[PDB]
């Protein structure tokens, strides 16, 4: 349809390259960094890449932060069952630290054989 | 511009990060429940500040259900490839779509602005009356949240719809997946929505639909007959997304795609029946509980089909590629835990065995290992096949083996003993509870605070 | 259902004694995260993405013909990131059936 | 006439097809969003206070 | 096509308000420089002035009488070009169906720019198989991995410009001798007298180069009111 | 043009200000606090206390602390 | 190897925190003063000018790219005669190199290999059959426990005495037939 | 059974050991495996066999592990996961000595039964 | 909801319905149930409990009580 929204237009030239006063070409922010420590393990993994194709994805230490970087050097299953348990224990510390020192009446001796008294006359 | 655009790809990014905000409001009201029902005695909650804690269960229920996995399953991820797989250059309703995620927007201000500024009370995700309409006035926000919610859905519906009319190219299983869901929606929700101002007329206009000689039971009919209608609307999408990453991750071509989507149609009639399972322990006749318990057990038949299809293209994939893709892992993980959440379903379906297990914690583990484990995990899932197109990044999601394993474990640690005190029994909705049941209580708790943590690693 | 295209037993018969299938690699290569230099502007670092996609990849065979990046769904064929305007042109699905007209032909 | 000269068409949204009459109902709307704020946090503090919520250190003063 | 809404009024013919009011050099202007108006008013006027004239019809040849209507003689050139035009436009709301792709004939895939998405569903029947989408690249012989059917791209690509009914034009017509005045004065007498007119266009031709409002009558339909 | 190609280009192209991440985040964790805040606000008002102590609406041995 | 090591040198470690500095030593919000980029920021976001205060899509600096007799500009193809024939070769993408960073090189080998469909189309029915309805065998054979079972919750049974139950909030009322 | 009664056009392996080989592997290294079961420094290509020579279809098996550690590997040339072990060694011996592989999956099934009996019971 | 788990009944106390439930205890002992249908800020707080008692233990309380 003439004049209508064209179905293909060409892209325009970019706008002009900036250089520093020096010369230096000017860079512009980036988020992708360059993350310091001492971790160099590349962990390379075949990837689908359509039907007919694969692709070979590495991940490198350098793009992850420590923590990370330090975590999957590990074997899977070095870590894995330590961080299992690590995480519970740190869960029931947590729900633990409110109830320092609680002594409710109804778990002493005193009720716990009564409530056994209860038990035997109602033969539950 | 922000708010104005009408992109049909922005507004499903809009879908997922708002879904992703208001989840965190939802988490932090789970993180509450099970906080406090790590023992016995009050913890967090006075007291004399019960009603906040029914509050807590009402609201959690209620923005999970409508305001995260809905908008999430059948908002977000729809929104972003279904144009694309039907070969369209946009959604055929612009202006509609820009509009349905600023509304959902606004009903959660309503909604979080009432538990700020009212009284906080409680009558459960159900608003079950007449509890529910001798309240104060935040059930009337709520009703206002839940009506807007649904201009928001019956819309998207529409827009959804429409596709047949435009598109260039197969409907495929997902495409079908929506379009029912999006039918379940036009025929559910004006039934909903008439309820739902039949209990703003006992609250504001001096009704007596719910007062003696009117029967109470009148509403549970027409909520669950969108109740259950729901449910599926919320999995239906989910459905479609597990086809679409098996067949690709494995390079497998669908089988039994007509049977995939027939067993979908099937689904949704067969959902669209079988709403009065939910109200087993009312009374009903005989004739009508035998009806129900028989049409609910049918569901499994199309509902074992597909699991069965879904098992055959994971089955014989070539070994060279990489199985340990976040993406794949949770696929599989949800042929296993959606097998137990059904199959505890066709447990309860039973009426007899219901009678037990009715407003018990095993109806609670049964909707949380399809919803709270089957549904998120098919969410993230298919946000994670569309890592590259989509193009978020600084996460560590894509390849990690130990958030997969953590969540696994830990979401099972919270739920598997909660089908255990459904025959101690502990019943639902309450906070306070005998001090024999604490120690399966207790262990549901230190998954929780669990669960919590491995949210923090992938940043 | 499928089961491949049938295939006759003539169409197996080899022109030479030494044929064997064809050795060549369909992995794409070793890839990552793309990598943008600091120096390319936006405008630039869009040329740069468009230039990374493995959709537009294909591997040559020994007579010349090229199999190209494929999916099951067209999700995969629009640019990654999805650009505003995916499909100006209509994505063509190509129909195959044994009608024919005599005006195509020419004696 | 000319098919060549209606590109405002498609180069131009339709809500603004009206020139400086659209984006002014536009701008008229915006002015508004601040007075909103103001209004609709004024029903968040009537209803804060009639539910008594500010004497929540007072009534145990 | 079956995609096109309803024609409209100006489908048929333009409004002689729409005329160029400067006629004398209308008809000096070539044809590259006629934009869409011009050209419509261009072949009107000139097409009409030969077939209004009826004792030289049969003394002129098709050749000549084609150009005088503006209508482009068809040649393989431009044939191919109009019918790859005609295809593309077929295809914007119409299903793409056609016989197997082998490397002597491959499937013809038009596009304007390098690429178009293609999908290949294999052959017919039990060849048939599940839609596998690729971006069909210019200057590659694709070859599905499935069912080796071959596939082409075809741009519609001419000079810095994509194929277009008025660059078919513009590029293969030739303008002809230049139309002469007279030839429309002629004609304008001959159906045009005593307050009659059998030739409207031709009066209103006739007036615009006589400078406008110089024929009866015309100044008052030369006189709006809004 | 090139920098419009790509829906939010500033962010897929890696050079977005990382306020708008900070304000996602904020926003997520406004959400949050709309769970908390009204919990001790509304221990307080009906009981004096933002937070109750594990098992104090129970009876409590001597030493209990 | 380590392929990190090859493309190190592209990756020259960051100085400020988010790739930007303080707005005071450098002010990114304001608009570019280069020629040809008025349209961007000086850190080289796009300008709030050029999206929103005078988005062109609002009617701001109206320019109908498409000119009068409906033409585009398009880029040709590279057209190469040759042996009585004219070619056109397609455009490579550059080496992944350039792109990602690794050095292309010691790749994996993945074969090309023809979709892995399931055969036996007998078998593949009988498989589906048995998919549909051993489920329903199953649900057959929970249908007549059910029946059963609910017929015995309603069944008239010769009752002796009654027990009235009222539920309240929130305690529960119980009246029961005295004694005579 | 795919090479020996299915299809004959894929190149057949010597079983070079019915049992894994066990070996100790490093990440960032690249290992080549033996596909034919003849190489003297199994389970690894060792020059002179049909892969190292390229003949008859034999070509080295690329490997590298993610992570340090002890892996397994395949002996008898035909398991799925190859070069890796995931059990193929013992179904291939079975196919060659079925005698032998009902007594091992008899002794098998046999204290699979009584532990899960004994526990439930 | 009057719910005792050991005799099997879960009844819904709904207004307007009078719902028949036939029960038939076979042991004696006490039988501990709670609200099945929450019911408002005291849901948990109104248990159910039935004592079974002996036919002529059963019948001297209620000539008593
Ligand atoms: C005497 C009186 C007599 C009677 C008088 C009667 C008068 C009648 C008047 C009637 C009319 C009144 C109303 C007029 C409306 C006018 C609308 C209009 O035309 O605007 C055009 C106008 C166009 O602006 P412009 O002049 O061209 O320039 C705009 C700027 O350049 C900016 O450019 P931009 O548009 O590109 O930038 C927008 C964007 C820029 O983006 C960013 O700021 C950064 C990127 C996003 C960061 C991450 C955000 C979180 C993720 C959200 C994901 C979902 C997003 C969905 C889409 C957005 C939905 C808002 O950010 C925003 O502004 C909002 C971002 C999203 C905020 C919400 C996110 C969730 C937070 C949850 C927190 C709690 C939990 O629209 C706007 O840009 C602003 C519209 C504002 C509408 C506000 C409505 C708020 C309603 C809230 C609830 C109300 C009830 C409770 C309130 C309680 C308060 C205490
Ligand atoms: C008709 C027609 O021309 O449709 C196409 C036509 C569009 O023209 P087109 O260009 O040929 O479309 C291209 C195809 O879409 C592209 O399709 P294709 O070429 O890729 O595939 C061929 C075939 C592929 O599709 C088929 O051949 C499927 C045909 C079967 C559909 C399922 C039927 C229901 C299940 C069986 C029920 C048995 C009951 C037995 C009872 C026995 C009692 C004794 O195409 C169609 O049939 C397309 C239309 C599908 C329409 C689906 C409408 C919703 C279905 C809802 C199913 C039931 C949901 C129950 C929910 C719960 C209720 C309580 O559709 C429309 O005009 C769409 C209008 C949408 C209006 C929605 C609002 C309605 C109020
Ligand atoms: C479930 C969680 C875990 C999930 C794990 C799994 C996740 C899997 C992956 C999921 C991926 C989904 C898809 C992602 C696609 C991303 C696409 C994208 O990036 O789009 C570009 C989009 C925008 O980028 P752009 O294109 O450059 O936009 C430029 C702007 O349009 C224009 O730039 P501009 O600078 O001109 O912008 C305007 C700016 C101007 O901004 C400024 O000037 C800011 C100035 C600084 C303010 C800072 C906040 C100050 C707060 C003070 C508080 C004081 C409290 C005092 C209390 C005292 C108590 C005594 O903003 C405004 O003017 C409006 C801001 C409105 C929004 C913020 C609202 C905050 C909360 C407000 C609450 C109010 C409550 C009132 C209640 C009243 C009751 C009466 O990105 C974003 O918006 C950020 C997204 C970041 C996250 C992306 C996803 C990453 C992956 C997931 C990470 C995990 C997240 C977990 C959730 C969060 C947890 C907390
Ligand atoms: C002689 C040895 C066997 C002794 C016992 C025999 C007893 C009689 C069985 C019948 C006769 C057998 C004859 C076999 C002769 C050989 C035939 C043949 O072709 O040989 C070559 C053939 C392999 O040759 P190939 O394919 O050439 O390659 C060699 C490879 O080794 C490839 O090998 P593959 O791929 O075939 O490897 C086998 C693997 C293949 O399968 C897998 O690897 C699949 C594993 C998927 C796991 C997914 C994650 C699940 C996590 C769920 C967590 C849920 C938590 C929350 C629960 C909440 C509940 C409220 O099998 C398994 O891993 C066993 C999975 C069994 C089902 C797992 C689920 C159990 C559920 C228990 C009840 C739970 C109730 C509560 C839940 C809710 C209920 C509604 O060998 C076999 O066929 C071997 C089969 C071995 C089966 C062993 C089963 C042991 C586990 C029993 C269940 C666990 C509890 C036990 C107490
Ligand atoms: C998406 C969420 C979802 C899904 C899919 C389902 C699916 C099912 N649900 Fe639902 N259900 C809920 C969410 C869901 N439910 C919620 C949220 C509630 C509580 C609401 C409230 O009360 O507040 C609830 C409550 C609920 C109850 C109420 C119990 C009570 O109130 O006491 C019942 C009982 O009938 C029930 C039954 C079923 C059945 C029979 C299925 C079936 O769809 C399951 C089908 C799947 C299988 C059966 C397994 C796969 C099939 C096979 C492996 C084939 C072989 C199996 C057989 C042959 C049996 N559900
Ligand atoms: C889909 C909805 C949904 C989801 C995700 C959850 C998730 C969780 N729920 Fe659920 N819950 C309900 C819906 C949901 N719930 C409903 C409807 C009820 C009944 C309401 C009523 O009784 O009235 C209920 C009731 C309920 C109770 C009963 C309280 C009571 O009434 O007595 C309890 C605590 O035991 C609980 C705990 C949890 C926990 C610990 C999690 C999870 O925290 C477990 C851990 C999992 C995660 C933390 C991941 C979740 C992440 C997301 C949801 C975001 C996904 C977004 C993207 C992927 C973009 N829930
Ligand atoms: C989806 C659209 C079709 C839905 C059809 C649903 C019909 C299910 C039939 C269930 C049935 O047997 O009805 C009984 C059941 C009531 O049973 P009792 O309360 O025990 O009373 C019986 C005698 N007093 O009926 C109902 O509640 C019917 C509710 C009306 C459904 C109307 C749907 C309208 C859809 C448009
Ligand atoms: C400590 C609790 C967790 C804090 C946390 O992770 O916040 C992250 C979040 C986003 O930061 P980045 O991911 O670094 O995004 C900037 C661009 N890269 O940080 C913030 O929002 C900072 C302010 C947090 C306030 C919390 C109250
Ligand atoms: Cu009464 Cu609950
Ligand atoms: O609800 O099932
Ligand atoms: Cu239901
Ligand atoms: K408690
Ligand atoms: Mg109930
Ligand atoms: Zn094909
Ligand atoms: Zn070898
Ligand atoms: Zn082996």
């Amino acid at each position: 349809r003439i004049g209508g929204p064209p179905v293909f237009m060409q892209f325009p030239p970019p706008p002009p390259k900036e250089y520093l006063a020096d010369g230096t070409p000017k860079t512009y922010p980036l988020h992708q960094p360059v993350f310091d420590h001492g971790y160099t393990w590349e962990h390379w993994y075949m990837t689908n890449a359509g039907v007919f194709h694969t692709v070979y994805y590495g991940e490198f230490a350098k793009d992850f932060p420590w923590r990370w970087g330090f975590v999957a050097e590990k074997p899977f299953w070095v870590g894995a069952p330590i961080l299992v348990l690590g995480v519970l224990c740190l869960g029931h510390i947590i729900q633990t630290m409110g109830q320092i020192g609680v002594r409710p009446k109804r778990y002493t001796p005193e009720w716990v054989e009564a409530t056994k008294e209860r038990e035997r006359a109602e033969n539950t | 511009f922000y708010i104005l655009v009408n992109n049909n790809k922005r507004i499903g990014i809009y879908y997922i990060k708002l879904s992703i905000i208001i989840g965190i409001l939802g988490i932090v009201l789970s993180y509450i429940i099970r906080v406090e029902l790590y023992n016995s005695g009050n913890r967090i909650i006075k007291y004399d500040n019960v009603n906040y804690y029914n509050m807590v269960i009402t609201l959690h229920g209620l923005l999970m259900i409508f305001y995260i996995i809905m908008p999430g399953l059948y908002g977000g991820i729809p929104l972003y490839i279904l144009p694309i797989l039907s070969v369209i250059t946009d959604i055929v309703l612009p202006r509609i779509n820009n509009i349905s995620i600023i509304i959902v927007l606004i009903s959660y201000i309503v909604v979080i602005n009432s538990i700020v500024i009212e009284y906080n009370i409680g009558t459960g995700w159900t608003l079950y009356p007449p509890l529910s309409i001798i309240g104060t006035v935040i059930v009337n926000m709520i009703l206002y949240g839940l009506i807007i919610i649904g201009i928001s859905s019956i819309i998207s519906a529409i827009n959804f719809m429409n596709i047949l009319i435009v598109i260039d190219g197969i409907i495929y299983v997902y495409i079908w997946s929506i379009i029912i869901t999006s039918v379940l929606l036009i025929i559910s929700l004006p039934i909903l929505n008439g309820i739902l101002l039949m209990i703003l007329s006992d609250i504001y206009f001096n009704s007596i639909y719910f007062i003696l000689n009117g029967d109470v039971v009148l509403y549970q009919h027409l909520f669950w007959y969108f109740g259950h209608p729901e449910v599926y609307i919320l999995i239906l999408p989910a459905f479609g997304i597990i086809s679409i990453i098996l067949s690709v991750l494995n390079n497998k071509i669908i089988f039994g795609m007509k049977s995939m989507i027939l067993a979908i149609i099937m689904i949704s009639i067969l959902g669209s029946i079988v709403w009065a399972h939910h109200i087993y322990t009312v009374g009903l006749e005989l004739d009508t509980k035998i009806y129900f318990n028989n049409l609910t057990l049918i569901i499994s038949i199309p509902t074992g089909n597909k699991i069965y299809n879904w098992i055959i293209l994971y089955i014989g994939s070539y070994n060279i590629l990489y199985n340990g893709y976040q993406s794949l892992i949770f696929s599989i993980m949800f042929i296993i835990i959606f097998i137990i959440g059904g199959i505890t379903g066709i447990i309860i379906s039973i009426d007899i065995i219901d009678i037990g297990l009715h407003d018990t914690y095993y109806i609670v583990s049964h909707f949380h290992y399809i919803l709270s484990i089957g549904a998120v995990i098919s969410l993230l899932a298919g946000i994670l096949l569309l890592k590259d197109i989509i193009g978020y990044y600084n996460v560590i999601i894509k390849i990690n083996k130990y958030f997969g394993l953590l969540l696994f474990i830990n979401i099972n640690i919270i739920f598997t003993p909660q089908f255990i005190i459904g025959f101690n029994v502990m019943p639902r909705r309450i906070l306070e509870y005998s001090d024999n049941i604490i120690v399966w209580n207790l262990i549901s708790s230190i998954g929780s605070i669990s669960t919590i943590l491995i949210l923090l690693s992938i940043f | 259902i499928y089961e491949g295209q049938t295939v006759q037993e003539s169409e197996l018969i080899p022109q030479e004694d030494d044929w064997v299938i064809e050795e060549t690699n369909f992995c794409l290569g070793r890839n990552c995260y793309v990598r943008f230099r600091e120096e390319d502007d936006l405008a630039r670092r869009a040329l740069h993405q468009m230039d990374s996609q493995l959709n537009k990849m294909h591997t040559r065979l020994r007579d010349g013909t090229v199999i190209p990046y494929m999916s099951f769904h067209p999700d995969e064929m629009v640019d990654r990131p999805a650009p505003i305007h995916t499909f100006s042109e209509k994505p063509l699905l190509k129909w195959t059936w044994d009608e024919t007209y005599e005006e195509a032909y020419d004696d | 006439i000319d098919p060549t000269k209606n590109q405002w068409r498609w180069c131009v949204d339709p809500a603004w097809y009206g020139g400086m009459r659209d984006k002014a109902n536009m701008d008229m709307y915006r002015l508004m969003v601040y007075p909103f704020f103001g209004y609709a946090l004024l029903y968040l503090h009537s209803r804060f206070k009639q539910n008594d919520k500010y004497n929540v250190f007072a009534k145990w003063r | 096509y079956r995609h096109w809404h309803r024609m409209s009024e100006d489908d048929w013919a333009l409004p002689l308000d729409s005329m160029p009011e400067d006629v004398k050099t209308l008809m000096a202007t070539p044809q590259t420089e006629r934009g869409f108006v011009e050209d419509y008013w261009y072949n009107r006027i000139r097409g009409e002035a030969t077939l209004l004239d009826p004792e030289a019809l049969p003394s002129k040849s098709y050749i000549a009488l084609a150009r005088d209507m503006g209508l482009q003689i068809v040649d393989e050139p431009s044939s191919h070009m109009m019918g790859l035009i005609e295809l593309y436009e077929y295809l914007r709301g119409a299903s793409f169906v056609g016989p197997f792709g082998t490397i002597e004939n491959p499937v013809l895939v038009p596009a304007v720019g390098q690429e178009r998405v293609v999908a290949c569903t294999g052959g017919v029947g039990d060849e048939e198989h599940f839609t596998l989408w690729f971006r069909c690249r210019e200057g590659f012989m694709y070859r599905c991995g499935e069912c080796d059917q071959i596939f082409m791209l075809v741009r519609l690509y001419y000079e810095d410009r994509y194929w277009t009914q008025t660059l078919v034009r513009d590029t293969f017509m030739s303008d002809g001798d230049m139309f002469d005045l007279k030839t429309l004065e002629r004609v304008h007498k001959m159906w045009n007298k005593d307050e009659m007119v059998r030739w409207e266009v031709g009066y209103w031709a006739q007036d615009y180069v006589l400078g406008k409002g110089v024929l009866p009558g015309m100044v008052e339909e030369h006189t709006r009111v809004n | 043009n090139l920098e419009d190609h790509f829906d939010l280009a500033e962010y897929m192209m890696k050079m977005h200000n990382p306020m708008s991440e900070y304000l996602y985040w904020i926003a997520g964790f406004v959400s949050g606090l709309h769970g908390i805040l009204p919990l001790l606000h509304s221990n307080y008002y009906f009981s004096g206390m933002f937070l109750p102590r594990d098992n104090d609406n129970t009876q409590l041995c001597d030493d209990s602390w | 190897k380590s392929y990190y090591d090859d493309f190190k040198d592209r990756l020259k470690p960051g100085k400020y925190t988010q790739g930007r500095c303080p707005q005071s030593e450098g002010d990114y919000r304001q608009e570019s003063k280069t020629i040809g980029r008025e349209h961007l920021n000086d850190d080289g976001t796009r300008s709030k000018r050029y999206t929103v205060k005078e988005a062109d899509a609002l009617g701001y600096h109206y320019h109908p790219p498409i000119d009068k007799k409906g033409q585009v500009y398009v880029k040709g193809p590279n057209t190469v005669i040759e042996r009585g024939q004219t070619w056109i070769k397609g455009y490579e993408l550059p080496s992944m190199e350039y792109t990602y960073g690794p050095k292309q090189e010691d790749i994996p080998f993945y074969p090309r290999v023809k979709l892995n469909v399931w055969g036996n189309y007998n078998l593949v029915m009988k498989v589906e059959f048995l998919f549909f309805y051993l489920p329903t065998i199953i649900v057959f054979g929970i249908c007549i426990p059910v029946y059963t079972i609910n017929f015995a919750q309603e069944e008239v049974i010769y009752t002796t005495m009654t027990v009235k139950v009222t539920g309240r909030q929130w305690y529960w009322v119980y009246e029961v037939e005295s004694p005579t | 059974t795919w090479t020996e009664i299915w299809w004959e056009h894929d190149p057949t392996p010597k079983v070079a050991q019915y049992r894994p080989y066990v070996c100790t592997v490093e990440s960032g290294k690249v290992y080549w495996w033996c596909a034919c079961g003849e190489s003297k420094t199994q389970p690894w290509v060792d020059g002179h066999c049909k892969c190292s020579k390229r003949e008859g279809g034999f070509r080295p098996r690329r490997w590298e592990p993610e992570h340090d550690g002890v892996r397994l590997f395949c002996g008898c040339k035909s398991c799925f996961s190859s070069p890796t072990w995931n059990g193929g060694c013992f179904t291939k011996w079975m196919q060659s000595n079925p005698a032998g592989g009902m007594l091992y999956c008899f002794a098998a099934a046999f204290g699979f039964g009584t532990l899960t009996v004994y526990r439930k019971f | 909801s009057w719910s005792v788990p050991s005799l099997g009944i879960k009844c819904d106390a709904t207004p307007g319905r009078l719902v028949k439930i036939n029960t038939f205890i076979q042991r004696e002992g006490v039988f501990y149930g709670q609200c099945s249908e929450l019911c408002g800020t005291l849901h948990a707080f109104m248990p159910i409990v039935v004592e079974a008692v002996s036919p002529e233990a059963f019948a001297a309380h209620a000539k008593k009580w």
